[PDB]
RNA sequence: GAUGUCGGCUCAUCACAUCCUGGGGCUGAAGUAGGUCCCAAGGGUAUGGCUGUUCGCCAUUUAAAGUGGUACGCGAGCUGG
RNA sequence: AGCCAGGAUGUUGGCUUAGAAGCAGCCAUCAUUUAAAGAAAGCGUAAUAGCUCACUGGUCGAGUCGGCCUGCGCGGAAGAU
């Protein structure tokens, strides 16, 4: 029984890591299992990407506060966050290859720039490489 | 309440015929014709069916609330239709139909022969398959439970006619 | 704050608390100081949904009886024998 | 089983068992079991009640009998005759007026003293209630 | 069935069922459980 | 698919693996001598455990997994058997730095994201056996 | 200023707390056979050895050998152990 | 409330036992990845598997839960013309 205390302090934690990181994945983690679950969340913790699965009202709240106020219409169905704090791109990757490999779900909308990117143009953060590539 | 309360669509080519408390739903599939109790108040009103309780009558929510239940299965009934599928089990038992009739052969002396009532139809895809079709839900889960009732799953095996979706829970024989 | 609403009693006894109990109310007095006591009324629901906070007994509480607030601390309590209800309160001014 | 160690008198008259009980509040535990009913309660259904609750309390907290069974019951045998003296002791009871706290308990989550006093109240022969204990 | 006068659920899955003015326990997991007030 | 635990010098005997492979489909020999080629490298006296993945044309591929947690606290503790009744009776101590050890080495197996993690997973599995930490 | 007692015979009549037969739930009900519970009073419900016996034990039957009420049914009906 | 998804890892926890791998018992009952998941509320296996619950994310869209003081009812309730 989450009480409204508790509610807060989830918008709060989320609210934070919304401003300090470069770019997030919302996506759909239906019909897996946990063996896979603790898989991606460790290669998660690797390539510097924050991993949550937060409950849509109170996503549409710590994301107000704006840059991903686009994000809206991706907090319809479940929803999972690949907030990427060190190095921009890493999780945008690190999805599409476990949404390839596992059959199940689609990947909802992706944010970087405060902008839209739908479910077609996900092409964009998947090809980027390191940061560490200009030198 | 909630069920009375939430209103039944009537789709194109569905004409729905309303002579005071009695209700005939004309679809492609059929004919059904229902008495609604007299704590019911029917309103047609556009492309939907409205249901409400009549002033005056004590249990007129949970009256109106089984019309609306009714009247939506009646429209079901008449356009896509209901399927209710047996499944025989156990060394022997076969099924057969001739027309209106469901020949069956489930351990007896005797073979069993089942008179079908007008509108439920079977057709038989297997020896030990029976799958029934009709517009009145009620009339099919008569027929599927009259079928059932010859043999019903015994539960040391699962022998007997079964409902294609019915978990038979089987048990040991007692121990010496 | 707990504030209890009460009237002054018009009869005393036997007959009359018994009369005030079955019209879902109780007697009570306010003893204490110069003043003289003053026998009240209280509404029972009211007054036992208060006592049910274990604060009621430690706190000053205030009567209005009449417009005029009395500060008061909760003395003594007479229970129903089996029943969760009240039969009368001593309160003590403070 | 609960009977006074010594006593004046063997037997006693039946008297009467009217008014409302003395020691209606929980005194020395956090839980009690009150009487709702009138009547007689024997050493045995005592006896009954309160091993009831122990095994349900598992010997974990602590239990108190506010009552004892003080007054003798004789009883004439059977094939015997009215009068020639009054009957022999057989067993004995404590009066029960409505009010009367009958058992307490502490050391136990409500939850566990509300059931160990159900346990008990099913071998009772009056109707019983939970208590708690107040701020006076 | 078990004809009682005391009639309880037993399990989760038992479920008190007035049937013609006779409080009934219908259980979906266990017909041992299966009781009418009697 | 069965999940079994074998010794890192020894699989071929009868009670322990017998007939709780062979009943599924997989061959008694090929697989006995395949896992004590890969496992020679793993220290001898120590349980080390392999998962089978098995399809339908009775075929096999296994992947050796660390050793168990409860197996590698009776090593560093000095005990050949645990305690009967844990955290009522005590059977030996483990420091800081055999914590550690532990961890360092299950960390293929382990959840935890940081060494303070992997190391916490550990103490539990010291405290629910009767070996108390000192 | 009299209401004949136990048992038997003959003849019954009701209750159902059902012995058999009928319907049915659960079973620690595979079948056969049982256990227990519910519905049911329509009909049916041994002959002998011993004893005044009712009862009971015993023998051999039977689908079963029911439990009770009727002035412990029935002497202006019989018997008289 | 219903319906969709998950219900994991260390780990088959330790002891015991031919085996006990949440699920014969006995003792402890933490910790990790966490949206959440009891060292496991019940059924199943020779032991595993396999099915479901506690708990949590999605859908839905406005009420819902159960104690108290009380009025009147219901079951509990079988007998002999
Ligand atoms: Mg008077
Ligand atoms: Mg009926
Ligand atoms: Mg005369
Ligand atoms: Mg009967
Ligand atoms: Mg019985
Ligand atoms: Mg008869
Ligand atoms: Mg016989
Ligand atoms: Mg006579
Ligand atoms: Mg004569
Ligand atoms: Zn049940």
């Amino acid at each position: 029984a989450l009480n409204l205390q508790d509610k807060q302090a989830i918008v709060a934690e989320v609210s934070e890591v919304a401003k300090g990181a470069l770019s997030a994945v919302v996506a759909d983690s239906r019909g897996v299992t946990v063996d896979k679950m603790t898989e991606l969340r460790k290669a998660g913790r690797e390539a510097g990407v924050y991993m949550r699965v937060v409950r849509n009202t109170l996503l549409r709240r710590a994301v107000e506060g704006t840059p991903f106020e686009c994000l809206k219409d991706a907090f319809v169905g479940p929803t999972l966050i690949a907030y990427v704090t060190e190095h921009p791109g890493a999780a945008a990757r690190l999805f599409k290859e476990f949404a390839k490999a596992n059959a199940k779900f689609e990947v909802k909308a992706a944010a970087f720039e405060g902008e839209l990117i739908p479910a077609s143009q996900i092409d964009r953060l998947a090809t980027l490489p390191t940061y560490e590539e200009a030198i | 309440s909630r069920v009375a309360k939430a209103p039944v669509v009537v789709p194109a080519g569905v004409d729905v015929k309303i002579n005071g408390q009695v209700i005939t739903i004309k679809g492609k599939n059929g004919e059904l014709t229902r008495t609604l109790n007299d704590a019911v108040e029917v309103k047609h009103a556009d492309n939907t069916l409205t249901f409400g309780p009549r002033d005056g009558y004590a249990d007129g929510w949970a009256q109106a609330g089984t019309a609306r239940a009714l009247l939506n299965s009646m429209v079901i009934g008449v356009t896509e239709g209901f399927t209710k599928k047996l499944q025989l089990v156990g060394v022997g038992y076969r099924a057969a139909v001739k027309g209106n009739v469901i020949n069956l052969s489930l351990g007896f002396s005797h073979p069993v022969d089942h008179q079908l009532p007008a509108g439920i139809t079977a057709e038989c895809p297997t020896q030990t398959e029976i799958v029934l079709k009709g517009a009145d839900k009620q009339v099919i889960g008569q027929v599927a439970a009259d079928l059932r009732a010859y043999r019903r799953p015994e539960p040391y095996k699962g022998k007997g006619v079964r409902y294609a979706d019915e978990v038979v829970r089987t048990k040991e024989a007692k121990k010496k | 704050m707990f504030t209890i609403n009460a009237e002054v009693r018009k009869e005393q006894g036997k007959g009359a608390s018994r009369r005030l109990r079955a019209a879902n109310k109780f007697p009570a007095i306010i003893y204490g100081g110069k003043e003289a006591p003053l026998a009240i009324e209280l509404d029972h629901d009211k007054v036992m949904n208060m006592q049910a906070k274990a604060e009621f007994y430690s706190e000053v509480l205030t009567i209005v009886v009449d417009g005029k607030e009395i500060k008061v601390k909760a003395q003594d309590v007479q229970r129903h024998p089996y029943k969760p209800k009240l039969q009368h309160i001593d309160f003590v001014r403070a | 089983m609960l009977q006074p160690k010594r006593t004046k008198f063997r037997k006693m008259h039946k008297g009467r068992n009217r008014g409302l009980a003395q020691g209606t509040d929980v005194s020395f535990g956090s839980f009690g079991l009150k009487a709702v009913g009138r009547g007689r309660l024997t050493a045995r259904q005592i006896e009954a009640a309160r091993r009831a609750m122990t095994r349900a309390v598992k010997r974990q907290g602590k239990i108190w009998i506010r009552v004892f069974p003080d007054k003798p019951i004789t009883e004439k045998p059977l094939a015997v005759r009215m009068g020639k003296g009054k009957g022999n002791v057989e067993y004995w009871v404590a009066l029960i007026q409505p009010g009367k706290v009958l058992y307490e308990m502490d050391g136990v989550p409500e939850e566990l003293a509300r059931e160990a006093f159900k346990l008990a109240a099913a071998k009772l022969p009056i109707k019983t209630t939970f208590v708690t204990k107040t701020v006076m | 069935m078990k004809v009682r006068a005391s009639v309880k659920k037993l399990c989760r899955n038992c479920k008190i069922v007035k049937r013609d003015g006779v409080i009934r326990v219908i259980c979906s997991a266990e017909p041992k459980h299966k009781q009418r007030q009697g | 698919y069965v999940k079994l635990q074998v010794a890192a010098g020894m699989a071929n005997p009868s009670p322990p693996v017998g007939p709780a492979l062979g009943q599924q489909g997989v061959n008694i020999m090929e697989f006995c001598k395949a896992f004590n080629a890969k496992t020679d490298s793993i220290e001898k006296g120590l349980p080390i455990p392999v998962v089978i993945t098995v399809y339908a044309d009775r075929s096999f591929t296994f992947v050796t997994k660390t050793p168990p947690a409860a197996v590698l606290l009776k090593k560093a503790a000095g005990i050949k058997s645990g305690s009967g009744k844990p955290n009522k009776d005590k059977v030996g101590k483990i420091s800081r730095a055999q914590l550690q050890e532990i961890a360092q080495t299950k960390a293929a197996d382990m959840t935890g994201a940081d060494i303070e993690a992997m190391t916490r997973s550990i103490e539990g599995t010291a405290r629910s056996m009767g070996l108390v930490v000192e």
